[PDB]
């Protein structure tokens, strides 16, 4: 596949890794 | 390959900013170490030989304001080597790893162009403690920084990593291993003080002394380096102020050399000193009053609780920087 | 120290008495005599009491 | 691919086993297990299988790092020293298929022996952490340490880790031998003295190196390492304090002496070239100071979570 | 243990006693001949302790 | 006056550098030479 | 761009619930605020010209179960302009920084 974009959320941090 | 030393040659400054040894008003012992870490390997290359080996790491930590940037500066200035200012926005990266892959190409350039010197400003952004935080980042930035600083297969030698911090104790237990210099930087005595004025103060013409320094001294009880300049800051435009919001000049001793003085004199001119055109100016000169003005203004900026915390630091892990 | 308290004390008062001034000037912007006859007087005082 | 020729080391740091100081019982089994499977290979066979996962852990900075250079010193064996920078790519899949080729260049390049430093960057403990460089890199370790039947001859993982509570129980299982390194003894602090020092000129004697060694009450060896580095630079600093040189004995060799003496040669320590200044000697007063200055590194919560940790995994 | 007490002890003395000296130095940068003639004498006395 | 000030800081800096030998004698000397002379002003 | 958007256009309601103002019983001072605030700039808009300016924010506070959603029922009727019902769902999201987008 394509690359691999780290994001970042909310807990209540981690990182939810929202390919492209 | 190519961008991410092209990414990382943005962090090599070459603006040389002229802060010299004689600029830093007091610590003389982080003065020392600084000195017996940069300037002998390069200077006495044949004392270290053998056994005998260099410093890889120097932790500047205590209260905030007391001069571990301004200290970063004076080793940028009289190192004569590379010199690293790297921060967390230059090491985190959007993709996945990169974000190691740039702190690898970092410690490759370091090593490279050996001797050189990596300044990490605030150290506890990237080192917290590998115990609750975000797991990617904190886990991998941790390890290869630890890889990185010592590791096996790297043998860092000839290179400094220097780290300055106002949260000591938060850092990782394997990054208070790495920095083999703990040196306490506080907040300034009575004679740091009155060098600090000296040196703030400059060529500018009042009729201050030395006993009026000292007394500037004994006055500021507490007060921070940053303090003093702005303290100095203050008392050197209140002549502006007085030159603002003061009527009828009067010429002294020089195409017009007029100064503001109580009104009614030996020509007391009543006008405005907008109307006055440039270099017939004569500012009052500064007194004690000016600096007394100034200290009863500007308040310390530093409170007496982390200051406890440093001293809990200091008979933990630390030594003193006098 | 005494003699920094002597000139800071007396620069104290002084900085009072223009404070007084300033006041009095600003009350007769509304025609306030009475504020103005007291303020610039309070203030007066104090500059003989210097 | 070839993006995994850095991670091998051909420099081989000369670390022998009499340079690790104390350590005696992981000093002897990371011997057999680097030895006696190439010394005696008719002996690991069948039902007497060699020791496949070693794993370190205790304090930072007790020695195993320096233990794993040593190995790679004295192992004669492909040293594949990686970490978690050359597992791990912008892509996906990518980041199994180099620990699959790497796995493959091990196998291929046997006898080997695979590194991890801090295996604790691998294992998240997967709560809610990155799912394709997590779990599925993770899961690769796993089945590719199942060479329990298929690596019997061939591979040995290693492992050093600070903080080892903070570990998977899958690969902590997996990794048979857990051997837990402690903070050094009298007799390893005399002879670590004894081996930082080296062939340094000294007057410290046997029952020196044993009052040092016994003032040092609870360090490590890196802080026991910077100490005899601070008693190697106090001879600079007293050169450094230049008053009244005085010549020694060949070809005019200077040392400082106190100020008031017969021949006190007032003078600078800059003005002189190099090879002719007769530095003075390391007594035991330098090493004090250098004790009085430096501070241990570690606490008492790592060392109760350590005792924790072999007290329910020994 | 009590021979590095011995030694200690006395080269903590020798780094005080050059300490008070630094800080005489430092004080007649300022012309105060009190502070000096004080920690020039307290330091003295102490190399007397020795 | 100011050049008597400088010799016992001369002194006491001497005295400093003595003890880096553990030279009591130097010491208890320059640091006595220099309390005297602070005593002379 | 398009994805807040896109969340946001939700938030418009276009069903224009027959609430009158003669639905309310009582709340004289509130109704005559409301009528207002909401009718005056939008009937006469010369009447709000420089110096004089229209309330820029109404709290209706009081016990549950009072009329408050009821006379924002009323005001969203004849208001004759866009109202916006946003609640707590619509504007937190789960990402970093994306609810001050909203
Ligand atoms: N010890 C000091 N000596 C000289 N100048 C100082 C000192 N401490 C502070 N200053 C002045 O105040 C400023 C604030 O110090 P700085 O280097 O910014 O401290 P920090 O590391 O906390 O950011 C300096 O740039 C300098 O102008
Ligand atoms: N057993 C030992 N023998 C000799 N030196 C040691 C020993 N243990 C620790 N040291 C010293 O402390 C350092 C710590 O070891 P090192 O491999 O650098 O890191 P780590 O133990 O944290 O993996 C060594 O490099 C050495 O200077
Ligand atoms: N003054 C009133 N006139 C007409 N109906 C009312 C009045 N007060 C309350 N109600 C009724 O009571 C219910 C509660 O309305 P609402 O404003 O949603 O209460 P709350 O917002 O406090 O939960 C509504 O359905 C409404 O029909
Ligand atoms: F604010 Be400083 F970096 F201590
Ligand atoms: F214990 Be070490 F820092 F690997
Ligand atoms: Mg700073
Ligand atoms: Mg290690
Ligand atoms: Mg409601």
């Amino acid at each position: 596949g394509g690359d691999e974009i780290v994001n970042k959320v909310l807990g209540g941090x981690x990182x939810x890794x929202x390919x492209g | 390959n190519k961008k991410l030393r092209g990414a990382l040659s943005s962090a090599i400054l070459s603006e040389k900013p002229n802060v010299k040894w004689e600029d830093v008003a007091g610590l003389e012992g982080a003065k020392e170490a600084l000195k017996e870490a940069v300037i002998l390997p390069v200077k006495f290359p044949h004392l270290f030989k053998g056994n005998r080996k260099p410093t890889s790491g120097i932790l500047l930590y205590g209260p905030p304001g007391t001069g571990k940037s301004y200290l970063a500066k004076a080793v940028a200035t009289e190192a004569n080597s590379t010199f690293f200012s790297v921060s967390s926005s230059d090491l985190v990266s959007k993709w996945m790893g990169e974000s190691e892959k740039l702190v690898k190409q970092l410690f490759a350039m370091a090593r490279e162009n050996k001797p050189s010197i990596i300044f990490i400003d605030e150290v506890d952004a990237l080192t917290g403690t590998r115990g609750e935080g975000e797991s990617e980042a904190s886990r991998r930035i941790k390890t290869e920084l630890l890889v990185q600083m010592n590791g096996v297969g790297n043998d860092s030698q000839g290179v400094l990593v220097l780290g300055a911090t106002n949260i000591p104790w938060q850092l990782d237990s394997a990054i208070r291993r790495r920095f083999e210099r703990r040196i306490y930087i506080p907040l300034p005595d009575l004679a740091a003080r009155t060098t600090m004025f000296e040196i703030n103060v400059g060529d500018t013409p009042c009729v201050l002394t030395k006993e009026d320094y000292r007394t500037l001294g004994a006055m500021t009880e507490g007060y921070s380096g940053s303090d003093i300049a702005v303290v100095v800051k203050d008392a050197l435009m209140q002549p502006i102020r007085k030159i603002q919001s003061a009527t009828h000049f009067k010429d002294v001793s020089e195409t017009r050399k007029l100064t503001p003085c109580s009104p009614g004199d030996d020509g007391a001119i009543e006008m405005s000193w907008t109307d006055i055109e440039a270099d017939e100016l004569k500012e009052p000169d500064l007194t004690i009053k000016d600096f007394l003005k100034a200290i009863k203004s500007t308040r310390p900026t530093v409170n007496e609780d982390d200051l406890l915390k440093q001293e809990q630091f200091t008979r933990d892990f630390g030594q003193e920087g006098n | 120290k005494d003699e920094l308290t002597k000139i800071m004390d007396r620069a104290s008062k002084i900085e009072q008495i223009q404070k007084l001034a300033k006041y009095a000037i600003s009350a007769l912007n509304y025609e306030d005599l009475p504020t103005a006859k007291d303020e610039l007087t309070k203030a007066l005082d104090l500059l003989n009491s210097i």
